[PDB]
RNA sequence: ACCAAAGCUAGCUCAACAACAAAUACAAAAAUACACCAAAAUAAAAUAAAACAUUCACCUAACAUUAAAGUAUAGGAGAUAGAAAUUUUUAUCCUGACGCUAUAGAGAUAGUACCGUAAGGGAAAGAUGAAAGAAUAAAAGUAAAAAAAAGCAAA
RNA sequence: GACGAGCUACCCAUGAGCAGUUUAAAAGAACCAACUCAUCUAUGUGGCAAAAUAGUGAGAAGACUUGUAGGUAGAGGUGAAAA
RNA sequence: UCGCACACGCUUACAUCAGUAACUAAUAAUAUACUGAUAAUUAACAACCAAUAAACCAAAACAACACUAAAACGUUUAUUAAUUACAUUGUUAACCCAACACAGGAGUGCACCAAGGAAAGAUUAAAAGAAGUAAAAGGAACUCGGCAAACACAAACCCCGCCUG
């Protein structure tokens, strides 16, 4: 049975609410974005 | 992360088709049936595998005891070599030792 | 004939001689200037000179001079769709040359014989559909 | 352009199409009935106009020739009703370019017609009114057509009609282009129906619009139209005809 | 030489009529001689229909009346069986050998079981140097790979049996007959 | 005539230009479930009356042109409708021409000459070898389409050229069934004189 | 061909979400 | 380097030459000088065709017929049979000898021999 | 072009030569004699239906040795194309 | 607003049951000349033994199945290896799928292109609709909108 | 266990080139081209090039260069030994 | 100023007419290389193209005659050799091997032009770098070393190998 994660979507997105505002490339890619909202929290 | 825009046509399914309604019927045979046929001979399925358990090298090394020589060459061979590397791997790997 | 297997041949054996012959023949237009006195032949890859001119006069009554022959290479370049390549077949032309001061000539084929609305929108209209009166 | 390279591009293999295109209507109109160039001090006088169009109705051979046709292969026919179903179709035909329904437009309007008061159009908005009917509808005169290849029977009856009606022509933009919906306007319209006739759904239609020669200058445009010159190479010298 | 060519007067015509291809049975009816003229009556026209047909190309023009060729091939080809028929059946009659060369099973080396068509010798097989070193039997080590043939060719059946039923499951789900 | 594995029907011929413009070489679009149908069970032909029961046409009549067997479908004539242009050049949008939307086989019933009705079409055996089309609901017997050619040729009206046979001649039987090939006759009656015989040859 | 119907769905309220931003209702 | 594409006499070098399967009229001289047999150049027989009324088409409305392809039985009908029941009948049949019907017991004596099949078309 | 004919064309060393160096003392040709080859028989000629033929074979021979004969000859004494010839 | 994005099919997986014809081994695809033909010899090592020297299951064979049994035994008596006597076994029927859905699923749209002198390696790609005999705007990346003393860019 | 000597090492057949000058000399003699190598420098270093370019250099009828075609095969070949 | 031809090897890249917005050209213009249509090199040159006996010790080297390393090459006599128009095959190119429309690798015969070809897209006239020419007086003071360069292009003595390879 294989199977996949379909909604990884919102899981980004919900870490995104919050990168909304930063500067640079910060504010989109994944990545960067994650840590840096780790450091924001 | 791009997800599907359209709605699928939802999918309809009667659960009261033949083979749904007609589940796990026979099941109790041998007891209210003043035991004759076990409940194994409703097991439909791969001839080394009926009535029967097992983790992965016992199955393979089964299948080869069983159906081996009706197997063809390259199964076969991979068959032998899934062998070995199983026999490595349960006897000599492990946190558990 | 052709794709036919011919019986061996040793010595004082049988004339051999074949009733519904294979082969098949084109008159072609020559790509180049030549002398009146030939003509040109795309004839099929297992067809000899001597075969050319046997075919010739017996079927055509056509009083046969001499024949060359040279094989067209036809281009394996192009491409298909899955880049495998396309081969124009490769084929036999045969020039011949006629006996008795024959001067032959291509014929031209096709002599030619055979057996307006404005609707451009009004300059001074402005775009107006002029279909509508008013 | 009518432009062909026959030096490469060969000629496009001639086909039998395994299906003949089926046309429910042939585009031209016959015999166009040119109108007398009084029509318009004749159009005053009720019983001079009337009389004129009756007695050329009664008078004509080719006229009745042709209702004799229509009339032999399509039973429950009559001539006297016709321009009442005729100016009706009119003020549905025009009443469907208003509101832009085009699956009835084509069941009223024919092949040749629909191309035409439907394509420059499209992408404006029209809204015209039929007020007044001055003078009653009249049949000025019918031509059948016969092919002798389908039997198919063309029957093409003409309506000359006079009209008031106000014209709306909005720019995609939502401003006013052609002419004001205040104003009635006095058209006088020569118009042509057609019916196929072996057809089974035996459709009444309508075909085409014609103006006569001497018909009158339409209404002015509103915006200022520039003619170019012709555009000229740098070595061709202009000249101006007097 | 103008018999590579049609009646002058058909040339500028596009389309120029003719008859039905030959059946059978219109030729089962004719006699050897005749059927031996017919050839030829239909190889003159053959050669002319090429021979037009190169120059419509050499023309950039539609080639006139199409059909012609394929009709005149059926015929010759039609001939041809008519022809084959007649001496099948009579060799079936004197010799009663189905094939009308010689030729044998034979297995090569290759471990396929092949048709070897026979080919004709001045001299006998064993005082022939080529077909003396062309070996039909299989050695020993080929008996791997003839398995292998088989189970690869004995998968491609077992997979296309099963597609077909499963075009049969989706169908019948996706049109509810009766 | 020239398919891949997997193709699409446009209505147009395989064979044409309006074929190798819509599905180019090197396309092969998702596959289209077509329910099967075994020749035998397949009741329309070209040129009987039938009663559309579905469209924006639909309770109508009528004849059919052309039959599509591999994705199953009918034409009749000018019945189902869109419109298209045919003639187009730069200054000029030419020609509005009605064409015929295709039909599946599901929204067209045969209709039964007596009463204009439409009718359940049925394959029946009657006594005389004769197989024809009984109506489930009239209980008739439903004729077959006899329709033209693609040739345009019809046989009556028909003259033959320079190189035409005659019926006569064709329908001429000449031939002397017996034992000689060909050759053998050919040569014969050639006067063609042969003496010498072939050599003993070997065949392996 | 089995999918998220919960994919497909949820998704279905973020379209008609920007449909209620870029156009909003009167 | 092509593996693909096909070996020719075009391909290879100077010494390398392959006919394109044009069948062989004959061998090679004393001098060096080519010779040629006539009895290994195929001699095409035509009759004369100016005789006879064929066509290479047939009318349309002319009929199709009913489709026998000939079977060795029909063949032994037509000939052999009605001979052989006007033998038997007459009671002079011999079935030691079948010459007198057509039959032919070896084919070695005859031009064209079907079996080993002596004869191209 | 001669090619029709057939002609080939082949590059390799260009002579001219009178059958002797320029060094002998006889500058000069007085006739030839040229034996056909067999190709050339006559009978070969009547079974190819090459009739004319028999004539013109000996024709273009002369055209041919003769001119170079003569051509030799004046290229020895000096003459060349532009040149021309006195004599 | 560009670039893009989404389709559900092509087929696959596991398992049950049980176009002649010519020509081709001359330098294959070349009708035709004087010969020769044909042949066999244990599998090994990587690796386990914490090294490595004796030894290291499967790797060929059929024989299955339930047991006897991880027992008797064999083992640098270590690692491991590992039996049999003797027992068990009811018919066919009744096919499928808590298998994949275009980076998955076969390498495969193909052993094709392409890469190798060769043995050999070896791809990637399909998507409108009944009918083309009808012409979502959500990834990074950019654009609409270049930057203003200070510094993990945020808080 | 197959595959490779079309590169390169060495043979084996079999072809081909070496002008002028100096010399009683075609003498593994001199001078110096074609030819063959590759000393020394500079460029070049994702190059024109996965070993080149420009100058400069040694040999140049010999143990010389070179064509086509065979031959030896990895526990081996081949080698005027540099593994 | 690497030209013509052949062998090898390449395969239609050659030819004609039409097209090029884009694809080939590392740019364009246009076309020997991109596209399509249509054509094409023709045998006298070349490939194919006999055996079995038998005599013959005696080099090629402008071959007189010799050299030492002792040197490839065929005549004739006899015995049979299907006898007879025309067999078959190669003939295009701006080409090949280097991933490229690569400053490189490529055998032979003739030529040094009668043949082939262009070093510079347009300017400017900085530094630095490359290649070249010239330089007062001085003449190795440079530098590991006269390396490189030069109007020089000569001598000598050592260590180590003897020598050509
Ligand atoms: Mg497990
Ligand atoms: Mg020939
Ligand atoms: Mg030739
Ligand atoms: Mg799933
Ligand atoms: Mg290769
Ligand atoms: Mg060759
Ligand atoms: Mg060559
Ligand atoms: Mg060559
Ligand atoms: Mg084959
Ligand atoms: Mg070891
Ligand atoms: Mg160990
Ligand atoms: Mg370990
Ligand atoms: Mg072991
Ligand atoms: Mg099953
Ligand atoms: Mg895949
Ligand atoms: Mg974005
Ligand atoms: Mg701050
Ligand atoms: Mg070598
Ligand atoms: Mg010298
Ligand atoms: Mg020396
Ligand atoms: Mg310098
Ligand atoms: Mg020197
Ligand atoms: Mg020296
Ligand atoms: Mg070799
Ligand atoms: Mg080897
Ligand atoms: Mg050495
Ligand atoms: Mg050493
Ligand atoms: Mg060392
Ligand atoms: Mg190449
Ligand atoms: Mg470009
Ligand atoms: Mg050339
Ligand atoms: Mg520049
Ligand atoms: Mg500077
Ligand atoms: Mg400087
Ligand atoms: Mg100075
Ligand atoms: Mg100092
Ligand atoms: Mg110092
Ligand atoms: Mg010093
Ligand atoms: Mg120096
Ligand atoms: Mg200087
Ligand atoms: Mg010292
Ligand atoms: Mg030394
Ligand atoms: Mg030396």
């Amino acid at each position: 049975l294989r199977s996949r994660v379909t909604d990884r979507y919102w899981r980004v997105q919900e870490v995104l609410k919050h990168a909304r505002h930063f500067r640079g490339r910060k504010n989109r890619c994944y990545r960067l974005a994650v840590r840096a909202v780790t450091r924001a929290f | 992360f791009h997800v599907r825009v359209t709605l699928p046509p939802r999918k309809v399914v009667d659960r009261w088709n033949e083979k749904r309604a007609m589940f796990g019927v026979y099941d109790n045979i041998g007891i209210l049936g003043n035991f004759e046929k076990h409940p194994k001979e409703l097991i439909k399925g791969p001839i080394w595998l009926r009535g029967w358990k097992g983790n992965e090298l016992q199955r393979c090394i089964r299948k080869k005891r069983m159906v081996g020589n009706r197997m063809f060459i390259d199964d076969l061979h991979n068959l032998n070599k899934r062998i070995s590397y199983l026999y490595k791997h349960f006897n000599r790997h492990g946190k558990y030792r | 004939a052709r794709n036919v297997l011919y019986p061996l041949y040793q010595l004082g054996n049988p004339q051999l001689r074949v009733f519904r012959t294979n082969f098949f023949i084109q008159l072609v237009r020559p790509g180049t200037a030549q002398p009146e006195d030939t003509v040109q032949f795309r004839i099929p890859m297992e067809m000899t000179r001597v075969d050319l001119r046997n075919y010739l006069e017996r079927i055509y009554n056509v009083p046969v001079a001499a024949v060359r022959t040279r094989v067209q290479y036809g281009s394996n370049r192009r491409r298909d769709h899955r880049n495998i390549r396309i081969k124009k077949p490769d084929y036999k032309v045969a020039y011949v040359q006629l006996a008795l001061g024959q001067t032959f000539t291509f014929p031209d084929l096709f002599p030619e014989r055979k057996g307006r609305q404005k609707h451009s929108p009004d300059p001074r209209r402005g775009g107006v559909p002029g279909w509508f009166g008013l | 352009f009518v432009e062909h390279a026959r030096k490469a591009g060969l000629v496009i293999p001639h086909e039998r199409l395994e299906r003949p295109i089926h046309l429910a209507c042939t585009a031209g109109i016959f015999d166009a009935y040119v109108p007398p160039e009084g029509d318009a001090r004749i159009s005053s006088l009720s019983k001079e106009g009337l009389a004129q169009r009756a007695e050329r109705l009664k008078k004509n051979v080719a006229s009745q020739l042709s209702i004799r046709k229509i009339r032999e292969s399509d039973p429950n026919f009559k001539i006297k009703d016709f321009p009442e179903k005729a100016k009706d179709i009119f003020i549905e035909a025009h009443l469907c370019l208003n509101n832009s329904d085009h699956d009835r437009l084509h069941t009223l309007v024919t092949e040749n017609c629909f191309p035409d008061m439907v394509w420059d159009i499209r992408y404006k908005t029209v809204r015209w009114s039929f007020v007044e009917s001055l003078e009653p509808p009249q049949v000025v005169q019918v031509r059948c057509s016969s092919l002798m290849n389908q039997g198919n029977i063309y029957g093409q009856v003409t309506v000359r009609m006079h009209t008031r009606q106000t014209l709306a022509i909005y720019d995609r933009f939502g401003r006013l282009m052609y002419g004001q919906e205040d104003v009635p306007r006095d058209v006088l319209e020569y118009v042509v129906f057609e019916k196929h006739l072996v057809d089974p759904y035996g459709s009444w239609r309508m075909h085409g619009k014609i103006i006569p020669p001497w018909a009158p200058p339409k209404q002015p445009i509103l915006k200022t139209v520039m003619i170019p010159g012709p555009q000229l190479k740098p070595w061709e010298e202009f000249e101006e005809p007097q | 030489l103008e018999e590579f060519f049609d009646d002058p007067k058909n040339w500028g015509e596009e389309k120029v009529k003719s008859g039905a291809s030959w059946t059978c049975q219109q030729l089962r009816n004719k006699s050897n001689e005749d059927l031996h003229k017919l050839w030829y009556v239909l190889l003159k026209e053959r050669n002319m229909l090429l021979t037009l047909e190169q120059e419509a190309k050499r023309q950039r023009l539609p080639m006139p009346s199409p059909e012609r060729l394929e009709k005149v091939v059926d015929s010759m080809d039609a001939l041809d069986k008519v022809v084959q028929e007649r001496e099948d059946a009579l060799r079936l009659l004197q010799t009663g050998q189905e094939k009308a060369r010689p030729g044998a099973w034979r297995r090569d080396i290759f471990g396929r079981i092949i048709w070897h068509k026979f080919k004709q010798w001045p001299i006998p097989w064993y005082l022939n140097k080529k077909y003396n070193r062309k070996r039909f039997f299989a050695m020993p080590y080929v008996e791997r790979f003839v398995r292998m043939r088989i189970e690869k060719q004995a998968r491609i059946k077992a997979r296309k049996r099963s597609l077909e039923r499963k075009k049969e499951k989706f169908l019948q789900e996706k049109f509810p007959h009766l | 005539v020239t398919l891949p594995p997997n193709y699409r029907y446009g209505m147009s011929r395989p064979g044409s230009l309006s074929d190798k413009r819509k599905n180019p070489p090197g396309t092969r679009r998702r596959r289209v479930p077509v329910e099967p149908i075994s020749d035998e069970d397949w009741h329309l032909f070209c040129g009987d009356k039938v009663e559309i029961l579905e469209g924006k046409d639909a309770g109508k009549q009528g004849k059919v042109v052309q039959v599509i067997r591999q994705r199953n479908w009918v034409v009749v004539e000018g019945l189902n409708t869109h419109y298209r242009y045919v003639g187009k050049t730069v200054d000029y949008r030419g020609t509005m021409i009605p064409s015929e939307a295709p039909l599946l086989h599901n929204q067209v019933k045969l209709v039964d000459p007596t009463d204009r009705k439409p009718t359940d079409v049925e394959w029946r055996f009657t006594e005389a070898g004769e197989r024809v089309r009984v109506s489930t609901r009239s209980g008739r017997i439903i004729p077959k389409p006899e329709f033209p050619r693609a040739d345009g040729i019809v046989p009556e009206t028909w003259i033959d050229g320079p190189k035409d046979t005659s019926v006569e001649d064709a329908l001429e039987k000449t031939y002397v069934p017996r034992l000689k090939t060909l050759e053998e006759e050919v040569m014969e009656a050639m006067g063609i004189q042969e003496t010498r015989r072939h050599k003993k040859v070997y065949w392996y | 061909a089995k999918k998220g119907f919960r994919a497909a769905y949820r998704f279905q309220k973020e379209l008609e979400r920007w449909r209620l931003l870029r156009c909003p209702p009167p | 380097a092509d593996r693909m594409s096909k070996w020719t006499s075009k391909r290879g070098p100077r010494t390398f030459c392959k006919g394109r399967g044009a069948k062989g009229t004959g061998f090679h001289g004393r001098d060096g000088k080519f010779v040629q047999i006539k009895e290994m150049i195929p001699e095409l027989v035509v009759p004369e065709l100016a005789g006879f009324k064929l066509k290479p088409y047939v009318n349309y409305r002319a009929p199709e017929g009913t489709d026998t392809p000939l079977t060795a039985k029909q063949l032994f009908l037509e000939t052999a049979a009605p001979a052989i029941e006007k033998d038997f009948k007459a009671g002079t049949f011999d079935p030691e000898h079948l010459e007198k019907y057509g039959f032919e017991p070896t084919q070695e004596g005859k031009l064209f021999q079907l079996y080993p099949k002596n004869f191209p078309r | 072009k001669p090619d029709k004919l057939p002609l080939f064309k082949r590059q390799y060393e260009n002579t001219i030569f009178i059958g002797s160096k320029t060094a002998d003392p006889l500058c000069y040709g007085h006739t030839q004699f040229h034996l056909l080859p067999d190709k050339l028989k006559r009978e070969k000629l009547l079974k190819q239906n090459c009739a004319d033929q028999i004539e013109v074979v000996f024709r273009a021979n002369a055209i041919a040795s003769l001119f170079a004969w003569t051509g030799a000859q004046a290229m020895y004494q000096g003459f060349w194309s532009e040149a021309d010839v006195t004599r």
